[PDB]
């Protein structure tokens, strides 16, 4: 799956 | 619409794209994936966070 990378 | 990328962000699979603060991104579109956008950069089409990036308007 694909996550929300983040800042 | 374009968006301008404001955080770099590096690709984990070879539908990302890698993208560097102050590029922008041509053509972009909102996708299924909730979080992410798929648009153009240097000629190539590929997928990147939407927080990472802002609308040009």
């Amino acid at each position: 799956p694909l996550p929300r990378p983040r800042v | 619409v374009d968006y301008i990328v404001e955080y770099d962000y590096d690709a984990v699979h070879d539908d990302e794209l890698t993208i560097r603060v102050g590029e922008i991104i041509r053509n972009v579109k909102k996708l299924q994936e909730e979080g992410w956008l798929e648009g153009e950069l240097n000629g190539r089409r590929g997928m990147f966070p939407d927080n990472f990036v802002k609308e040009i308007k």
